[PDB]
């Protein structure tokens, strides 16, 4: 008795726009996804979570809200799974489904209220480093690519 | 008892380990990481009259 | 939940008509989950304790084996005896027997810098004395056969082997507490703690 | 009546016989012996009709430190007695009226080079080991559970 | 091209799988590197290995073999079902309807009997598994016997059973078909795979770029010719770590010896082999009619049966080119010694055949009271055993830096 | 029909005691047939404060009637003291384990007292913990747990 709500659920979610010109999971076709990468991102010479808290400030207008450097002192790899990467034939995507929320309704997933449990979670990190990764990846695969 | 027990002369020093954004996330993930790798990690709690 | 949707799925896949008894579920939801491993930590945070893996042989500078005693290295389990494979073999077969045994010898080529081998020598009750798996056997047997300490150059085949056997074997003592364990020498433990008691530095 | 004092030598490896051996009486060392005879088929008209492997020849004590003890003492005797086929000399007792035995020393050398390696596999089981293992074996007569 | 690498160390081997990632850019569109791998800890070890010699490992796909073979034949193949409709899984369930009918046959008195006495479905699901187990085996090792028993064709020379086992077969595959499922076992289809790729000397239909094989010391004979096949249109980089340089597996005909009197090339410059001329395939090494009667070595003797087996079934390839990669072992370290004898296939034991021989004892090599590589440890339970360790590691670590506790 | 692993005075003392009647072992089918004594043996003998003693000694308690109470109060009693005997005549290289010409002082390690129970092993433990000499019961099942 689930199937309704959620076959209108997972179109619903399927057919939004996500940021502008196009872009909206139901145009992308297979050669253009990738599910669940497994990355790994050595990483040498300790990572200070004070000192990685410094930058993660002047660039990150949402990381402004400074409480992190939660870890400490790490030498070694930096593994992780991305729920999806596709490309809108110019670029390319980073997706998370974030299943959450008990919050309610409607009003708890308001531009305001997730960008707050966005630092409620810290999941800013998750970004910079995910994308650090898909980075380091986009570049070792695309011969000559720029950011 | 003419005895004595080696002691070591190194040091702790540096620590390898392979995190995962999990330097945020305090544990209770306990041994979760472990037996789901793919667990919806992000999620947790119990439900009542809603 | 996996499992358990897991073993339900598979078994409508096949189209079973007839109805399903729990015992035969719950049965069967144990043996996976007694053979799901976990394993996550293998390479992060050092000093790796496991069993040994067929087709997973990674070079270690230290390799240490404990346990490598007769009836429990060399991992057993008899064929269904009803595997027709089993009786005429053939070039690509593949058992237990021969996959422990070539794991063994994989240890060996792995250990660059150390290879560490351990067995239990007798049960702290009867006292009988229990033997190392035949593998370890092998290994020392050809050590003594190729090897003569500096000392013993001019004295027999026979002779020359023991000394040598005898002086890579080490006989541990039965608590942590001995004495032996504390004097100068041949791995004097580097735990203090038991010092004053090995000392009999004791206070009645 | 009145048994014939045992010469494991000449034992005639064939069908049904008791042996009694009295407090301290080697035992151990008799059953070595006659292990080694049937591996390299040995002896003569109380020989076997042909030479057996060590996953053929059974042995079944009762204690579980019997079985290790009986199944170290036999690789043992196997290492030497093979050896002492290499160097076709030995001077220590059995062995030697062992090699008068033996026909071809090279290759009985061979033939127990195998035994050797096939140790971790000796039929050497206790009574009970022996039976869950048949049974296993056999599951549809038995009406066993694999 | 099927190219095959032996080395010494997976070091080595993982170099060169580094280089061939380096050279060859490969696409990009995210499709994922291959890496045939029967080992998590190895998809572990490589991905951190491979994440910092380029500083990160992204896609790369980590199938089993098995479940690669199987995506090819998908692939090439016309309209085959993801995913066999006689995997083991399934099996045991069509197994479980078809037994019971299947009893009362005078075929199955054995089974006939050994499920009445008693039950509740639980010797019943018994069989019906360790039956699709080994059905499931067979359509790996003897894929021939089932295209026989299919037909109702027995296969003279095997145990009984096969009285039970045939029917039961032939049985499941009439009533997969009732129930409408790919008729399309992995047995049927290798044969098939093979030709339409052997033949249609044309072009790769559209599989993937390179693939590599790294740390499987075993592979099934038909899963080695279907990678042969493959690996015609597909550059198939197989990284087999090898304990001994030289050939030490057995002989067929000595007619095929001298099909083996090739020669490897290194990765890079050219050309190398078993030594000793004409000689050593004379001697004793491969002897009167079995294999090499000496293969050199006794260690690599007793223990290696399953590496001769996988690497006399490597050089009875055709479509392959071998490549030498071993890497020396200087003899220093009782470790060493040992490690370079397996290398080199040379038994440096001393048995004293001779007064000669066995009165000295200088012949052998010298040992070094101060060697603690390879040490022997007898302790009195696994407490102890464990407590004792730690002590040693301790040592160990102590002794030279660099040693991390990762290393252990 | 050799004997190896003991002393000729002692195979000679249980084929004298067994031999006595004929079916010692009352039962036909259960005949007793001696032993001769391995010659690699022939030298060995015990010697106690003086010369050697014999394979196998009789100690008899005195009167005519005993209760099984008395026959263990007593012979435990007398055991025990027998040993320190040999234990105290021992350090002192008086009580010795001799092959022929060599020779040994005998030690705890070397006695042994063969019982039919718990309690006559305690029975045994106590007289001899009595007259301080430490002992062990190797047939002992207790558990840790009630300790
Ligand atoms: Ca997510």
């Amino acid at each position: 008795q689930w199937e309704p709500v959620l076959t209108e659920w997972i179109t619903a979610v399927l057919q939004a726009p996500l940021n502008e010109t196009g872009v909206s999971l139901s145009q992308l076709s297979a050669r253009n996804k990738q599910v669940e990468m497994e990355f790994y991102l050595p990483i040498s010479e300790p990572l200070i979570a004070s000192q990685l808290d410094t930058l993660i400030r002047q660039f990150d207008p949402l990381s402004a809200g400074c409480p992190p450097l939660e870890f400490m002192q790490v030498r070694g790899m930096l593994k992780g799974f991305i729920d999806l990467v596709f490309r809108h034939e110019g670029r390319y995507y980073l997706l998370d489904y974030k299943s959450n929320w008990l919050g309610e309704d409607s009003s708890a997933y308001t531009q305001q209220a997730m960008a707050a449990a966005m630092q409620a979670h810290r999941y800013d990190l998750q970004y910079q480093l995910y994308t650090l990764a898909l980075h380091r990846y986009l570049r070792h695969r695309i011969a000559d690519y720029d950011y | 008892a003419e005895l004595n027990a080696k002691t070591l002369q190194r040091l702790p020093g540096d620590n390898w380990r392979v995190t995962s954004y999990s330097g945020l996330q305090q544990r209770g993930h306990g041994i979760a990481q472990d037996l789901m790798p793919r667990l919806d990690v992000d999620a947790a709690g119990v439900a009542s009259v809603v | 939940e996996q499992q358990w949707q897991a073993i339900i799925a598979e078994g409508l896949g096949a189209q079973y008509g007839d109805a399903v008894p729990l015992s035969l579920l719950r049965d069967e939801l144990a043996q996976r989950l007694d053979q799901e491993r976990i394993s996550q930590r293998f390479l992060a945070g050092p000093v790796n304790i496991c069993t040994l893996m067929p087709m997973r042989s990674i070079p270690f500078k230290v390799v240490c084996l404990l346990g490598m005693n007769d009836g429990v290295y060399p991992r057993q389990l008899a064929p269904l005896g009803f595997d027709l494979m089993s009786q005429k073999p053939k070039r690509g077969d593949r058992s237990r027997r021969d996959d422990d045994r070539y794991l063994f010898l994989e240890a060996l080529i792995s250990a660059q810098q150390k290879l560490y081998i351990s067995y239990i020598g007798r049960s702290i009750q009867d006292n009988s004395e229990r033997f190392p798996s035949v593998l370890v056997q092998e290994l020392i047997d050809y050590i003594g056969q190729s090897h003569y300490l500096p000392g013993d150059e001019a004295l027999n085949c026979d002779e020359s082997e023991a000394r040598v056997k005898a002086h890579l074997t080490c006989l541990h003592t039965r608590m942590p507490f001995d004495p032996q364990n504390y004097q100068p020498g041949e791995r004097q433990s580097y735990a203090r703690e038991w010092l004053p008691a090995a000392s009999q530095a004791g206070k009645a | 009546d009145v048994a014939e004092t045992l010469d494991p030598l000449r034992l005639p490896l064939q069908g049904e016989r008791l042996i009694e051996a009295s407090a301290g009486t080697g035992k151990t060392f008799t059953i070595a012996a006659l292990y080694l005879r049937l591996l390299l088929g040995l002896g003569g008209s109380a020989a076997f009709p042909r030479p057996l492997t060590v996953e053929e020849l059974l042995v079944v004590t009762f204690t579980e430190a019997a079985t290790a003890e009986l199944r170290g003492r036999i690789r043992s005797n196997i290492h030497e007695l093979r050896i002492a086929c290499l160097r076709e000399t030995t001077d220590n007792p059995l062995y030697e009226r062992l090699l008068e035995e033996i026909d071809d020393k090279a290759q009985a050398a061979q033939w127990l080079l195998l035994a050797e390696r096939q140790m971790d596999e000796a039929a050497v089981f206790t009574i009970h080991g022996f039976c869950q293992r048949m049974l296993n074996l056999n599951a549809f007569e038995s009406g066993m559970l694999f | 091209m099927l190219r095959v690498y032996h080395s010494n160390r997976l070091d080595v081997l993982e170099a060169l799988m580094e280089f061939i990632v380096e050279r060859e850019r490969l696409d990009d569109p995210f499709e994922p590197e291959m890496i045939l791998v029967q080992s998590t800890g190895m998809a572990q070890w490589l991905q951190m290995t491979l994440s910092q010699k380029f500083g990160i490992a992204a896609n790369i796909d980590f199938p089993l073999p098995a479940s690669f073979i199987w995506d090819m034949f998908v692939r090439v193949l016309p309209e085959i079902p993801k995913e066999s409709a006689f995997n083991k899984q399934s099996m045991s369930w069509k197994l479980m309807t078809l037994l019971p009918q299947l009893l009362e046959r005078e075929d199955f008195t054995l089974l006939r009997h050994y499920l009445t006495d008693d039950s509740d479905k639980r010797k019943l699901f018994q069989l019906s598994s360790k039956a699709a187990d080994l059905f499931d085996q067979y359509l790996v090792y003897r894929p021939d016997w089932l295209a026989q028993w299919e037909t109702g064709h027995l296969v003279e020379g095997l145990g009984e059973a096969q009285a039970w086992q045939a029917p039961l077969w032939k049985a499941l595959v009439e009533y997969t078909h009732q129930l409408g499922q790919p008729r399309w076992h992995r047995a049927n289809l290798y044969q098939r795979f093979i030709e339409t790729l052997e033949s249609a000397t044309t072009c790769p239909p559209g599989l993937p770029s390179r693939v590599f094989i790294c740390g499987i010391s075993a592979l099934p004979p038909v899963y080695l010719q279907a990678l042969q096949a493959l690996g015609k249109h597909i550059e198939i980089h197989l990284l087999f770590t090898n304990p001994c340089r030289y050939y030490w597996g057995d002989i067929k005909d000595p007619a095929y010896l001298a099909k083996l009197l090739t020669r490897q090339r290194r990765h890079s410059f050219e050309d190398r082999e078993l030594p000793l001329f004409r000689d050593s395939e004379n001697a004793g090494q491969l002897f009167n009619s079995d294999g090499e009667q000496d293969v050199g070595n006794p260690l690599l003797a007793s223990w290696g049966k399953l590496g001769r087996d996988y690497i006399y079934l490597l050089s009875d390839l055709e479509s392959s080119q071998e490549l030498d990669a071993f890497v020396d072992v200087t003899p220093d370290n009782l470790l060493h010694n040992i490690q370079s004898d397996i290398l080199e296939l040379e038994n440096r034991a001393v048995a004293g055949v001779n007064i000669e021989e066995f009165s000295r004892s200088d012949n052998k090599r010298p040992l070094d009271p101060l060697d603690s590589s390879i040490t022997f440890h007898v302790c009195h339970s696994p407490q102890r055993e464990v407590e004792v360790l730690h002590d040693r590691l301790l040592a160990m670590l102590e002794e030279d830096p660099t040693l991390t506790p990762r290393d252990i | 029909d050799t004997n190896w692993r003991s002393a000729p005075g002692m195979v000679n003392s249980v084929n004298k005691l067994f031999s006595q009647t004929d079916d010692a072992f009352m039962f036909r089918e259960i005949p007793f047939i001696p032993v001769k004594s391995a010659g690699k043996n022939q030298a060995l003998r015990f010697v106690f404060k003086g010369e050697t003693q014999p394979a196998m000694k009789m100690w008899l308690m005195e009167g005519e009637s005993c209760g099984v109470g008395d026959y263990q109060s007593t012979m435990a009693q007398v055991c025990a003291a027998q040993i320190r005997d040999w234990l105290q005549a021992g350090q002192r290289g008086e009580a010795l384990l001799m092959n022929g010409d060599d020779a040994r002082p005998v030690r705890a390690s070397d006695i042994s007292v063969l019982v039919r129970s718990r309690q006559e092993a305690a029975q045994v433990r106590d007289a001899l913990t009595l007259l301080e000499i430490p002992s062990v019961y190797l047939s002992n099942r207790d558990s840790v747990f009630e300790t």
